[PDB]
RNA sequence: AUUGACAGAUUGAUAGCUCUUUCUCGAUUCCGUGGGUGGUGGUGCAUGGCCGUUCUUAGUUGGUGGAGCGAUUUGUCUGGUUAAUUCCGAUAACGAACGAGACUCUGGCAUGCUAACUAGUUACGCGACCCCCGAGCGGUCGGCGUCCCCCAACUUCUUAGAGGGACAAGUGGCGUUCAGCCACCCGAGAUUGAGCAAUAACAGGUCUGUGAUGCCCUUAGAUGUCCGGGGCUGCACGCGCGCUACACUGACUGGCUCAGCGUGUGCCUACCCUACGCCGGCAGGCGCGGGUAACCCGUUGAACCCCAUUCGUGAUGGGGAUCGGGGAUUGCAAUUAUUCCCCAUGAACGAGGAAUUCCCAGUAAGUGCGGGUCAUAAGCUUGCGUUGAUUAAGUCCCUGCCCUUUGUAC
């Protein structure tokens, strides 16, 4: 019971997930995006990012 | 009609108090955002709502690991029956438009 | 309370919020004729304009669905009570909206009208609406189980350049 | 009270931000006092480079998603009522306005 | 070894000279501003090119048709 | 009324500003004379303009120079351009134009760099390689 | 004549000799044994190095003030052979810088400034700028 | 009904998991059936989306007309021209669409304009402080650090606005005296470098990015899920991108001295950048401060370079693998060495066979520093500057690609 989630989930790629897909690989952590790199590409336009160069 | 009574019944009342209710799809939250009377966590909340939906007394939308439970009229009538509430009640949709 | 987060980070977070809300509105008001959100913050208030065709449907009965959506938005994004308001505006020339038309086609396909004919009609509608031109692509398993693609096209179109950014509404 | 009020217009768009800046200067000239012209700060470039590929197995090609961000701050020597009248006008775009009281 | 004019230049210059032969002259920077006035040329570079071909046609006109 | 002229030289990212003034012709960079700066093999460079035009042309014009950015060589090429440019700008304004023209001619025939700044600037790297133009090695087999 | 008018290399030699002749610095116990920074394969070959770098710190302080220990480590930084891996920066030894700065403090060359970090003092400005004048009056070379 | 339990045996476990033995929500349950639900299970040869590639070259398309029984063809071309199906010009075609070009960002020119305490200040004024700071008998100068605000003066440097700015526009040739090419003047000489990028494809990759997803499988002794441990790092061997080198155009030890993109806490789940002061040889430790940032880090005092060192062609002080002993930090935990520091050890390697990669201008190469991942953190990557070559300015020989004619049993 008390040991069900009892493993240090404070740091490293166990803890941090994406805020959209929720898979825990290739997170754009920079500028607090915290989203899958594929997800980022998906939404980028809405976020305000734009490919100029 | 299930589980710890105090938790479940508090969920139902919060769902009635507002028209809607939300969660986050995150099993491990010994608190729940909003609510927070005593643990009454994510799950219990989330599993109640899924039970509601199955019997057809609430609707759904998911969007970015988060859940959005809009409540039905038949659902409202189920909740009022459960909580032996008066016929006036006013859930949430009263709101003066103009 | 007294945070004042980074000018860098804040703008990123704002766009992220805007994008999540766009998804949720797309997911919720799909069938209902959703055509975008146009948010703007103000002193002690955050107006958020829903753009759609069937405005009566998005509002609901007597004022209902809009109120449910405001409450849900309040609950989700950490907004005070009366710090946010959903304003449904009717889309001018719904034909020239691409995402509205892509929805209309999705609906038609779900109903069971032929893959061609629904897509052809939609194309004819957007050209009557007064476009420079169009390009409508349906793809996947169009009869049998070996994936093909339709590609109904007309008029003046562009792919290259910067101008594509603001001259073609894509969906 | 008269005090050294500071407006700070930050935005993602340039044209919209400059238009707002111009309108605030016009409003300051109308209700004459002072200005200390709109100070262009060095624009930042919020940049993300990612792989175009989902998965690993194309030729390795990269996106370079930019996001520019501009700050025009404007000094002013006035009372509060005039500032509220000015700053209430020039809204609808994404221009974030931050009005500081005095000095810092 | 490079800069040939596209038809989007050439057509615009010919059309300019067909309507405004009188305004246009040999000196490039005069008629560079004429091209601005009489025609809605969206970009600066394109304008600048058109005028360059306009000058070149003027020179051809000043020496038979 | 004083005769002040503040003129800049450039090379990659080296903004050397030489400042001429009605003086006795010291000519010092940041806070020190032209006999240090201290890449030293390139001393004749930062001397060149003075050596070409002589002390007679400089004579009555003291020049304080300030430099920042770039690397050692780029800074020298900046100051060398700047002090010569400044001298020309002084002669334009507070002497006579025929004298300036003569100085300009004497400089250019030596090197056009003394007045005209190179546009050359560091080219940007593109993915798929360690530099701008070079690519990462291909494996093939 | 100031210190900037002198070729900084032959300045620090003369300052070091000055600091030896004075003989009231406070060279600590280690000097012989110590490495000098995590950079280095070896210790200094010049066995009375402390005097030399003390001089070098002082002259740095004259040129740029407000220099803390961290700032003194940064200036005495360099390449770090990882050997089989590629090279990187490494900041110089803190303690030696701190001992040098405390030694100069006892001399009354320097004084810890307001807003943190060392600056050299008038009585220090004396010695630095005196020996500059000595170097200038060595010979015309 | 039959959810949830201190023992003690057992157990890795302080898993009420079990056997034992007291009690509990009290309407939860257990059993079917329908049926869900989950799945980094299978299937990319069931699909979507997204990439990649063919294919970075100049290519692709329909309407109407003409030619053919027709598949088709013409348009979309003999010729010149161009980077270009770019133009000029020819003409059973006519008049169009995409692509290319234009376009967007960037680079470099503006003593022009608008601009400033979060730029400089800029030169003044030196109002000075300031001590002999120095020159100098003393005045006047040289130099900074700064103490500076504002009722000093502005925009040369600075930031970034909107303008201008080059067009093949001038002169000379060459060219049907068209399209254009070459040179030279003025001055950036059409060419700074990216971004975007057609038709039709491929049964390219991706179901392990998605609450995009069909079907199939599995579904309580679970392929669900969580906890402990291990593994993905195992070494007769073979290949691929890399780093370090083989030295004296060097190594070491001092000294001197110049950057540019960035990034940064008070967070989506627990923590940033760090100045200054002491303690520690060193990694590091302890104090106090500044910083949601042109404000603090930060004149980011980078490396190579430069200038004095010694060393002397010896597997040498080149090289720094392997390995012994100790010490630090990160962490819940570091043994199969997490990283870092120290002492010690001191391998092959004396420039690499057949092969084959990449590149033409601030490029190659050297050289460091940012960003990414990141508690801990780059031999990778993606950016940044700093130093700065040789050689080309062409050709189809190889390898390929584009058009035309041609042959073809594909």
């Amino acid at each position: 019971q008390q040991l069900y989630w009892s493993h240090p989930r404070k740091f490293g790629q166990g803890s941090r997930s994406c805020r959209v897909c929720s898979n825990r690989h290739g997170l754009i952590r920079k500028y607090g995006l915290n989203m899958c790199r594929q997800c980022f590409r998906q939404y980028a336009k809405d976020i305000g990012f734009i490919k100029l160069d | 009609m299930l589980m710890p009574k105090k938790n479940r019944i508090a969920i139902y009342e919060l769902l009635f108090k507002e028209g809607v209710m939300v969660a986050k799809k995150d099993v491990h939250m010994p608190k729940h955002p909003e609510l927070a009377d005593k643990n009454v966590p994510n799950l219990h909340v989330m599993k109640a709502m899924q039970s509601l939906k199955s019997r057809g007394y609430v609707k759904e939308q998911f969007a970015w690991r988060h859940f959005y439970w809009y409540l039905t009229n038949e659902g409202i009538q189920y909740l009022r029956d459960y909580l032996h509430l008066p016929p006036e009640i006013v859930p949430a949709t009263l709101r003066r438009s103009r | 309370m007294a945070v004042q987060i980074s000018k860098k980070r804040k703008f990123v977070a704002d766009g992220i919020f805007k994008a999540e809300l766009n998804e949720f509105l797309t997911r919720e008001l799909a069938e209902d004729g959703y055509s975008g959100v146009e948010v703007r913050v103000t002193p002690t208030r955050t107006e958020i304009i829903i753009l759609a065709t069937r405005t009566q449907n998005v509002l609901g009965e007597k004022g209902r669905r809009i109120r449910e959506l405001t409450a849900v938005v309040q609950k989700r994004f950490g907004f005070p009570e009366g710090s946010v308001e959903l304003y449904a505006e009717k889309v001018a020339t719904r034909g020239l909206c691409a995402i509205a038309q892509a929805e209309s086609l999705r609906y038609k396909l779900l109903g069971g009208l032929a893959v061609r004919r629904a897509c052809y009609g939609v194309l004819r509608f957007i050209m009557e609406s007064g476009a420079k031109g169009c390009e409508v692509v349906v793809s996947g398993k169009l009869r049998g189980q070996r994936a093909k693609s339709m590609k109904f096209v007309d008029g003046l179109m562009i792919h290259s350049g910067d101008p594509v950014n603001y001259y073609v509404d894509t969906a | 009270a008269i005090h050294r009020i500071r407006i700070t217009l930050t935005s993602r768009n340039v044209k919209s931000l400059e238009k707002v800046c111009a309108d605030l200067i016009r409003g300051a000239k109308e209700k004459n006092l002072k200005v200390k012209g709109p100070v262009r700060m060095p624009t930042k470039t919020l940049r993300i480079t990612t792989r175009k590929t989902p998965c690993g197995e194309g030729s390795k090609t990269w996106d370079r998603f930019q996001m520019r961000i501009h700050k025009r701050l404007i000094d002013l020597h006035s009372p509060s009522e005039i500032v509220k009248q000015i700053t209430s006008i020039s809204i609808e775009p994404g221009v974030e306005v931050e009005v500081t009281i005095a000095d810092a | 070894m490079g800069r040939v004019r596209t038809k989007t230049v050439k057509k615009a210059a010919r059309v300019i000279i067909e309507k405004y032969y009188t305004r246009l002259g040999n000196d490039f920077h005069t008629n560079k501003r004429v091209c601005e006035e009489i025609a809605i040329i969206p970009s600066k570079k394109l304008r600048n090119k058109i005028a360059g071909y306009v000058t070149h046609l003027m020179k051809r006109i000043q020496r038979g048709p | 009324p004083l005769q002040s002229v503040q003129v800049f030289g450039r090379k990659k990212t080296a903004t050397a500003v030489a400042h001429c003034k009605r003086g006795n012709g010291l000519i010092k960079v940041n806070g020190r004379p032209l006999e240090m700066i201290e890449p030293r093999t390139l001393q004749y460079k930062l001397l060149e303009p003075v050596l070409l035009l002589g002390k007679e042309r400089f004579a009555g014009v003291d020049i304080r120079v300030r430099v920042k950015g770039g690397g050692h060589v780029a800074q020298i090429y900046a100051i060398r351009q700047s002090i010569s440019k400044a001298l020309v700008a002084y002669y334009q304004k507070y002497v006579d134009e025929a004298s300036k023209k003569e100085i300009k001619d004497i400089l250019i025939q030596y090197d056009r760099t003394l007045l005209v700044a190179d546009p050359r600037r560091c080219e940007s790297k593109k993915f798929g390689g360690p530099g701008a133009r070079a690519r990462y090695q291909k494996s093939y087999r | 004549v100031t210190v900037k008018d002198v070729n900084q290399q032959e300045f620090v030699r003369a300052l070091a000799a000055f600091l030896k002749k004075s003989g009231k610095l406070k060279v600590p116990e280690w000097v012989d044994t110590v490495k000098l920074a995590k950079h280095k394969e070896l210790a200094p070959y010049d066995e009375n190095w402390f005097y030399t770098r003390a001089a070098s710190t002082a002259r740095h302080l004259y040129l740029r003030g407000g220099a803390g220990v961290g700032s003194m480590t940064k200036i005495y930084g360099g390449r770090q052979r990882n050997g089989v891996m590629p090279s990187h920066f490494s900041r110089g030894s803190k303690s030696v810088a701190r001992r040098v700065l405390q030694a100069l403090e006892g001399l009354k060359m320097v004084e810890k400034d307001q807003d943190g970090g060392r600056k050299l003092t008038p009585q220090g400005q004396r010695d630095l700028d005196r020996i500059a004048g000595q170097v200038a009056a060595a010979k015309k070379k």
